[PDB]
């Protein structure tokens, strides 16, 4: 299925790009390679 | 200790300021599936009641 | 007492603030709603 790139930390400047999805921080401190808590996938 | 099934709390709270990120930060909930807020938390809004 | 009113609503905005102190005193207020 195609794919959303529905949460970022900043907004999109024109005519960019964002391809590297790092799992998005809702600000609680660790998302290395975790979901827990705050941080969810970026891509939906 | 309880608020009824078949009733629903929908208690009046207005008039005042409080920081919805201090019970986001809080871990004693099980889930956030928020609606409102996009991006992490109501407090650069505001409402009516 | 309470002879003024006898039911009560969902009354939102409840307030109390202020500490009270010829004919002296005039007590002129302006009331405006805008």
């Amino acid at each position: 299925n195609y794919l959303y790139r529905l949460f970022r930390k900043s907004n999109l400047k024109p005519f960019e790009r964002d391809i590297s999805t790092e799992i998005y921080q809702a600000g609680s401190t660790p998302c290395n390679g975790v979901e827990g808590f705050n941080c969810y996938f970026p891509l939906q | 200790r309880f608020a009824s099934v078949y009733a629903w709390n929908r208690k009046r709270i207005s008039n005042c300021v409080a920081d919805y990120s201090v019970l986001y930060n809080s871990a004693s909930f099980s889930t956030f599936k928020c609606y409102g807020v996009s991006p992490t938390k109501l407090n650069d809004l505001c409402f009516t009641n | 007492e309470f002879r003024v009113y006898s039911s009560a609503n969902n009354c939102t905005f409840e307030y109390v603030s202020q500490p009270f102190l010829n004919f002296k005193n005039l007590r002129e207020f302006v009331f405006k709603n805008i």
